[PDB]
Formats: C-alpha cells, structure tokens, sequence
C-alpha cells in the first residue's frame, strides 16, 4: 500500500490508482475489504500527484520541443519556456522527500499511510496555489512581458511560502529579458 | 483462501468490514460483562428485547478517535448527521455496560466537532482579502504540529497497552487551548465591506491577549504576529513609497478602526502624505530583534520608536527642503 | 495477549503482494479468465537497475528492442537508450567536411554520457534512475531532433545552426 503510492505520485500511473484526464488519479474504490478511514487519506494524497502530472507534462511539452518550426505567447515563447524552467526547480524537494521516504519504509517495514500524509502536508497547500497562475497564462494567451507581471501580481499573497516559491520563477524569467536588453541597449 | 485466509488471520477486518468478531475471549466477568448483563436482564424478564451491535475490542476505537482528533474525516465510528459528528451506538466493547462508552465517545466527539469546523474553514480556502489568508495559515501552523504528537502516539500502539484514560489525560494541555480557539473563531465568523470584516476580528485579537495576561499567552502572541503582517506591510509601504496601495481600501482610514496603532496613527498619516510630496520636489526585520532583547502592552510601546524615527526624518527633510530654493520665510 | 493484529494500510511490502494478488484475481475475473499479463511480478530492484544501466550504454534489455507498472517506468528509460544508439549510429561515419567535424563534436558529448553511467552510481535506487536521467535525458532527446535520426548538410547545415 505504501510503495506504489510513491510509484503513482512519481508519474508512472498505477493499476490501482487509475489515471484519468477527468478524475486524476483514483483508487479503484470497490474492494470488498476497503474501509472509510483510508478513503479520505488516499483522496487527500492523490491531489498532489494529479497536479504533479499536469506540471511535469506541461513543462516537458513546451520546453525545447522544436527547432523553431510567429508562435503563441501562452504555448511558446522564451518567457513561457523560462517559466517552466523555474517551475521544475521549485518542484525539486518533493522528489527529494519521496526519495527519503522510501528509505524510511525500508528501515521500518510496518508503516501506514497517515505517517506519509502527515509528512507531505506542506506541499498540500503549495501545489494547488501555483496551478491557477499557469492556468491563467495558458487560457488567457498572455504574450511577452505581461507574463512577468502575472506571477508578480500573484506574489502579493498572504502565504509567505507560496510567495517565496513563485518569486524564484519570476527571478528566472527576468534573466532572459536582461540578456536581450544587454545587446539592444 | 490464500489471501482471504491471510486477511482473516493476520489482518483484523471485523467491524470496519462486516464480519462478526472472532477475537479470542477468555471469559469471566471483567470481560464477560455483556453476558452477565443479559442474564440479569433475563432475570428481570425483558422479555427478549434484543440489541444488535458489532462487538469490537477497545483499542481500535482509540486509534479511530485519535484519527478523528487529528483532523481527517469519514470514519466508521461516529455517524455523521448533517455535518456534525455524533456517537454511534451500534458498537460495543464487553464491559462498560454500553452507557459509559456512549458518554466517553460523545465527549471525544464534542472535541472533534471543534476540530472539524476549523479544518473545514481551512479546506475552504484551497478548493484580494489577504488577511483571512494570513489567518488560516497560522491556524494550519497550529494544526500540523498538533497532528504530529498524536501521530507519534499512534505509532507506539504497534510496538504495551494504552487505555482511554491515558489518551484523555495526555491531551489536556492541548484541549485547554482548543477552548480558547473556539471562542476566537466565533467572532471571526460573525462578519459586507472587507475592511470591517478584518478589523472586527483583529481588534478581538488585540483585546483577548490581556485576558490571559505560561503557555497560552505565547500561543496568542505567536498567533497575533502572523496575522498583523499584512497591515504592517501596507503601513510601511505608505511610509516609504509615499502612496497607499488600494485593495478596495483595505486600510481603515479612507483615502471602522483598530486600537493597535491608533495612539500614534496621526503621526503615521502625516508620514505617508509627506513622503509623496517630497518626491514631487525592514520594519518587520526591526520588530523581530526587539523580541531577542506586559505582552502586547509595554512591549507594544517599543514598536512605535521604529516608525516614529522614520516619521521624524521624513517630515524634517520635507520642511528643510521647502525653506530653500522656494524660501517660504 | 496475542497482539492487535496489523492493519491493511500498515506494511506495504507484503500486504501489498496480497493486495496485488487480490486485484489481479479481480481483473482476471472481470476479463473472463484470459488476458495474460506479462510478468506482473518479478524480479528484484538492483538487478533491474543494472540492466537499465546497461541500456544507457546501448545494449537493450530482454524485454525491449531497437509490480506491473514497472513496465511504465521501464519504458521511460528504455526509449532514452534507444535514441542513444540512434545517435552513435548517426555518428558512425568517419559527406561534407564541416559535417564530419560537427559529428566528431557530437561524439564528445556521447562520450560524456557513456562516461557518467557505470562509474558514478553506488547502486542507486530505481526511482533515482528515473529522476536523475530526466533532467539529463530530455536534453539528450533534443539532439535526436537536431539530427535526422531532406536533411541540411554542409554549409546548409552550418547556416541552419547559425
């Protein structure tokens, strides 16, 4: 129960936790030996994995996928590519945490899912927050420097961790404009 | 057979999955209490009136209730009626004659309702106000550390027996502060304009600290600092940048009040306006070293030098630069 | 005393061979009795890790050519290897002179990729393999798009690169 949860969240979909485009990852939920206790916790855990699949998929889709054949500002463009480059670096300690967790499970073979769900509670708020930024960029077809304000307007929140997280992606997106400005000026 | 057999043997599956208990009983009244109660009922000639419960041991209930207190929802124990947890009476342990057990689980459910409503509010911001958002994060910050302790305790069950009296008396210094939290949240859910909806809560926070002025007052203070973070930032912005940023006028004064910074507030407004009229011609990181070197009374009177020095500098510089090259005198 | 008898969610290295046994039986019932899953369990972790390390040199595994969701993981790292071979095969030639120089320049990174594997891992875990060669492997896959495997060659390539 423990270790394909790491398998599912890592981005290789499980035959128990069924990946759908309309239900994300989802437990089979028809076992004659499931209990109401585990249901809520699996539901809490699968949200982060759904968001992670969307994030990694989008980043792989729109960063370095062409040899340049104008493009689209929200589906191509160097600001958008740099946004994805910042985004995967922000996602790194989650991957590190899963790698730590497997060693914990190996050391103690009797362990339950609530222990895991307790540890992963700090991504539980960070991952849904950042989704709406890339959602707005993708839907609203934002082109050029107006991308730079969008994460900037969303770094005004009252959550310090999410604010500090988005600031790095904005800092990555500054450098490309800096690099071109060094030549034009 | 071969996995179902292993299930039946080496996993429990006997109340949370409907398969009546085969837990080994070594009877004799301390745990044969249901049967002696039935014989006593028969001697009182009921006649027959048979009750149906699923027969669990005690410890499973303890782990489920600790799960309920941690903040997760939808468990087999405690039927849920309209949103409120309520004790189920279709669950029996042999002794405690089914009436004590009802009372103990009802008390734990009485605490669980208080935990559930707060976590419901926290879940409802995950699916510009910015002060509610700073409030729920501090609530969450309490909750994660609170969950840590109970999650530790539940591990030690697997590795020793633990009873109800242990778990209720262990959580006394937390259920103490939970009652404070029930009172603070009552006025944070009592509400049109976003500025009164925040100031009404924040002023209650400013007032309530004096009521407990050990361990509770530090909780109130640490809750206090992480919730006045937006207003502090906006005031500092109005100081150093000259302009007051408008969020449908989140500040109390129009370009409803709080006591917090009222007795110096005139010096603050006279600071903000003066800075933008000067250009026409770190505060938190100072407040935190003050904690290194009464609570929100005399300590709060040390906050005002930080803003007052800056005020003095701004107004004196403007007055100085107006007296030359336009030379009012 | 005899104990409180482990929960289902407790212990996911054996209750899990049981969970999967149950779910496999359910699947075979729901199919009709014939669907034939290929190796839904075997073998180990480190042995599979070493075969995967051999894939990055170029020798594909015994299920590929030029737990059941292991197949999902394996296919991610196998295809990487199958494009790796498709670059050295495109660098097999000793035409265009600038193309030969460019090809020998491509070998300088293929040698790097050959040099990192089978030296650096102290026998890492399986998940570390998928994470580690993701930030490097997509960069390798981009070069498959750069090469053909018409195609600009000679100066027509060299201007295209400019």
């Amino acid at each position: 129960m423990i270790h394909e949860l790491l398998l599912a969240l890592s981005g290789y979909p499980g035959s128990i936790f069924t990946w759908n485009k309309r239900s994300g990852l989802q437990v089979s939920q028809d076992f004659p030996f499931l209990h109401p206790s585990e249901t809520s916790v699996l539901n809490r855990l699968c949200r982060l994995g759904t968001d992670y699949i969307r994030f990694t998929e989008f980043i792989e889709q729109y960063t370095g996928h062409v040899q340049q054949q104008q493009g689209q500002g929200g589906l191509h463009g160097i600001y958008l590519r740099a946004f994805c480059t910042g985004l995967d670096s922000v996602l790194q300690p989650y991957r590190q945490a899963l790698l730590d967790l497997e060693q914990e499970f190996l050391g103690d073979p009797h362990l339950s899912i609530s222990h895991v769900n307790y540890f992963l509670d700090q991504f539980q708020l960070l991952f849904p927050s950042v989704m709406v930024v890339v959602e707005q960029i993708k839907s609203q077809k934002i082109h050029g420097c107006q991308i730079l304000e969008t994460v900037y307007k969303h770094s005004c929140g009252g959550l310090p961790p999410v604010r500090s997280a988005l600031e790095k992606i904005l800092a990555v997106c500054h450098g490309v404009m800096y690099k071109q400005l060094s030549a034009w000026m | 057979p071969d996995d179902r057999s292993w299930l039946e043997h080496h996993v429990v599956h006997q109340y949370w999955t409907a398969r009546p208990s085969q837990f080994p009983h070594s009877l004799h009244l301390h745990s044969n209490l249901a049967a002696v109660w039935d014989q006593h009922l028969y001697s009182s000639d009921p006649l027959y009136v048979p009750d149906d419960r699923v027969l669990v041991t005690e410890t499973q209930v303890i782990r489920e209730t600790l799960w309920l207190l941690s903040g997760v929802k939808k468990l087999f124990i405690f039927q849920l009626i309209d949103g409120k947890v309520t004790v189920r009476n279709n669950i029996i342990v042999t002794h405690l004659t089914h009436s004590c057990l009802r009372s103990v689980l009802e008390q734990i459910a009485a605490y669980g309702q208080v935990v559930f409503r707060l976590q419901e509010f926290i879940d409802e911001v995950m699916g510009p106000f910015r002060t509610y958002q700073a409030f729920m994060w501090a609530l969450y910050k309490y909750f994660i550390s609170f969950k840590e302790e109970l999650a530790e305790i539940e591990k030690c069950i697997i590795n020793t027996t633990i009873t109800l009296a242990i778990v209720v008396d262990k959580l006394a210094p937390r259920l103490s502060q939970l009652k404070v939290l029930h009172k603070v949240f009552s006025t944070g859910v009592a509400e049109t304009r976003n500025v009164v909806r925040a100031s009404h809560l924040l002023n209650t926070l400013y007032k309530a600290i004096l009521e407990y002025d050990e361990q509770t007052v530090s909780l109130l203070f640490s809750l206090w600092v992480e919730t006045v973070r937006p207003y502090l930032q906006t005031v500092d912005e109005w100081i150093v940048h000259g302009h007051l940023w408008d969020g449908a006028r989140e500040f109390i004064i129009q370009r409803t009040m709080v006591s917090f910074l009222k007795p110096v507030l005139k010096q603050i407004i006279m600071a903000g306006k003066s800075m933008q009229l000067l250009k026409n011609l770190e505060l938190d990181d100072v407040h935190d070293p003050l904690l290194a070197i009464t609570f929100e009374l005399t300590l709060r009177s040390c906050l005002y030098p930080h803003i007052d020095k800056q005020y003095l500098d701004c107004c004196g510089n403007l007055m100085q630069t107006l007296k030359k090259d336009y030379r009012l005198v | 005393g005899h104990r409180e008898e482990p929960y289902l969610t407790e212990a996911g290295r054996d209750a899990f061979d049981k969970f999967c046994r149950l779910h496999q039986g359910e699947l075979q019932l729901l199919a009709g009795g014939v669907l034939q899953a290929p190796q839904p369990v075997l073998v180990k972790e480190c042995e599979l890790v070493k075969d995967v390390l051999n894939v990055l040199i170029g020798v594909v595994s015994a299920t590929f050519s030029l737990p059941e969701s292991i197949s999902s993981l394996l296919s991610e790292v196998a295809e990487y290897g199958t494009c790796y071979t498709r670059l050295s095969h495109f660098s097999l030639q000793p035409k265009g002179l600038v193309f030969q120089a460019f090809t020998s320049g491509l070998r300088r990174y293929l040698q790097y990729y050959r040099a990192c594997v089978l030296s650096t891992p102290p026998t890492l875990s399986l998940l570390t393999i998928g994470f580690l060669f993701k930030k490097l492997g997509r960069q390798l896959r981009y070069l498959a798009e750069l090469c053909g495997v018409a195609f600009p060659t000679g100066v027509k390539l060299l201007s295209y690169l400019y």
